């Protein structure tokens, strides 16, 4: 019961709110997209989807900065929003304090903004999931955001539909791309495997594979279209 | 509008090649009244940078105040800060220059000469201006106020151009501060015998000295002007 879950401003006897699970919900409803990280070096790997074949797909890799850029999973009007404010934090530390901003910090601010609207009537928590890779001064980071605003420094995870078979492929091979250093390529090669036990009856194409990578001497760079076939 | 009621005179700084030196009179002038002794003016800010301050001490200590928390506010939310994300000279500058600028546009100018010595992370010399003009400019060698017009030539050949650092060391880079310093005591009234001067060095750190006395003393030389022109 479950009279409780039509406020954000009520509580369940069970110690939850029930919005804020079926907003963790919303996720898993969206596309699908898996991190993954080296030391000097960051991918994220995502799937595009498409209405129908006349449609031409989603873009659903979003750069932040020159320095950090994130990937969406469920909602798109959710993540627009998520999307701008923390743009709007990497454009004022570049300003202000001269500074490529720290992706734990950015993480963390994000946090907070997702407790603006818990806590207050009216609004609701997002019911996007972002997963945001950088690399700073203290080298590459990827971070999953959650609806919760639980942030959680990783070196693998995936999140959205079926994206469970991800991290069965990130788990076992846990240290191996740890101690990949100095090739991006070799990191892309990682992320195109994994994307391929979170799909279920489809086949990856060009147009399919989004592929985001940003390092040490690499800035943020998305690859669509015809730079991702060199790893189809 | 504020106007300038209590005064620091001079900060002179100079580059060598493994850091730089920033000093400058301990001294409070109330206007013609020596009012105030034993005011610093040099304060720690991290432990890689010595931010100097002349100008309104009304301004000062506020000054003190938002520096105090930018260090409060780099342990917050990190992990670690002394080597991760730890505070440089410059990020300090740029914190600096851009109030400077905002209160400068509200017309409540911050009444300051400021000048912020530091070495980086990175291995590199910083040494730059702001002012209550909201000017800013990067050079080998600086100096403020009345110590502008007087002391910087003097330092400035000790280092003209800034393929004279690597021929240049510590010892007489400290020479040459307090030789400037001895001259600022003569010739400028709001200038006091007292002095403090930090070396902030990449590989020795911070080194503050505090309460050095100006020497090697020109004043036997006064028995033999008699008169003021004509007089026997």
């Amino acid at each position: 019961r479950n009279n409780y879950d039509g406020d954000t401003v009520t509580f369940s006897p069970t110690g939850r709110l029930f919005q804020v699970e079926y907003a963790l919900e919303a996720i898993k409803q969206g596309s699908v997209t898996v991190g993954l990280r080296s030391n000097t070096h960051a991918v994220l790997v995502a799937l595009k989807r498409n209405a129908d074949e006349l449609s031409s797909y989603q873009k659903k890799i979003i750069k932040c900065d020159e320095h950090m850029g994130l990937s969406l999973a469920g909602l798109a009007p959710d993540a627009r929003v998520l999307s701008n404010y923390l743009r709007q934090q990497c454009n004022y530390s570049s300003l202000v304090f001269n500074r490529k901003l720290a992706v734990e910090r950015a993480g963390h601010l994000l946090c907070d903004k997702a407790q603006k609207n818990t806590q207050s009537y009216g609004g609701r928590p997002y019911g996007v999931g972002l997963l945001i890779i950088g690399y700073d001064k203290s080298g590459a980071h990827l971070l999953e955001f959650q609806p919760s605003g639980n942030v959680t420094e990783l070196y693998g995870t995936a999140i959205g539909a079926r994206s469970q078979g991800a991290k069965t492929y990130l788990e076992r091979t846990l240290d191996t791309f740890i101690k990949i250093d100095g090739n991006p390529d070799e990191l892309i090669k990682a992320g195109v495997e994994a994307i391929s036990q979170s799909l279920r009856d489809e086949s990856l194409t060009v147009d399919n594979l989004s592929i985001a990578i940003v390092g040490k001497d690499t800035p943020f760079t998305i690859y669509d279209g015809e730079a991702v076939a060199k790893y189809i | 509008t504020q106007q300038p009621i209590v005064t620091g005179t001079s900060v002179i700084s100079m580059k060598y090649d493994n850091g730089v030196i920033i000093a400058a009179d301990n001294l409070g002038s109330y206007g013609s009244l020596l009012r105030f002794n034993g005011v610093e003016r040099l304060i720690p800010v991290g432990d890689n940078t010595v931010v100097g301050i002349s100008g309104d001490i009304s301004d000062m200590q506020h000054i003190e105040r938002l520096l105090k928390d930018l260090v409060t506010e780099n342990a917050y939310d990190n992990p670690l800060a002394d080597a991760e994300e730890a505070l440089e000279p410059s990020y300090i500058f740029e914190y600096l220059a851009t109030v400077m600028y905002q209160r400068r546009s509200k017309m409540n100018p911050l009444w300051n000469a400021i000048i912020v010595a530091g070495v980086q992370s990175n291995g590199d010399q910083f040494l730059r201006y702001v002012n209550l003009l909201g000017v800013t400019y990067s050079s080998p060698t600086l100096a403020t106020g009345f110590g502008a017009h007087m002391a910087n030539p003097l330092l400035r050949k000790v280092v003209d151009r800034e393929s004279d650092i690597p021929k240049t060391t510590v010892q007489v880079a400290e020479e040459a501060i307090v030789n400037a310093m001895r001259v600022l005591y003569y010739r400028d009234a709001r200038s006091s015998r007292n002095f403090s001067l930090a070396i902030i060095d990449k590989n020795t750190g911070l080194t503050f000295k505090k309460n050095l006395q100006v020497e090697n003393m020109k004043w036997d030389f006064a028995k033999d002007i008699k008169g003021y022109g004509t007089q026997k």
